[PDB]
């Protein structure tokens, strides 16, 4: 699975065992482990708490 | 000299009948040792993998 880190790197991984990889879709934003870097979860998408404030 | 001209030549003779048995053992170990050389190419990555570019 081809990704990128929002904060700099590219990285091709892949998930945990049971992770629903089909739900993956680009466009959808995913959680990645620190030291192995495999896909762990992905999440419903970001909200940029501006939004929160308001 | 017909008493050792004709019978030393088994004596250089037996000995590459048996490395003409024994090259055929040790290819038939190296298949094995190159099927271990191949798959140890492939136990460090492939899956984590980073994306740089070529220049």
């Amino acid at each position: 699975f081809i990704v990128k880190a929002t904060n700099g790197p590219r990285y091709v991984v892949g998930c945990r065992r049971q992770l629903d990889k089909s739900k993956l879709k680009p466009g959808t934003r995913v959680a990645l482990d620190m030291t192995t870097l495999t896909i762990m979860r992905y999440l419903p998408r970001e909200v940029d708490p501006l939004v929160y404030n308001m | 000299d017909l008493y050792s001209r004709y019978k030393k030549l088994q004596q250089e003779l037996e000995f590459l009948e048996v490395q003409e048995e024994y090259i055929k053992d040790e290819q038939k170990n190296l298949k094995k040792e190159f099927l271990h050389a191949q798959e140890e190419v492939k136990r460090i990555q492939s899956i984590p993998l980073v994306i740089g570019q070529f220049l």
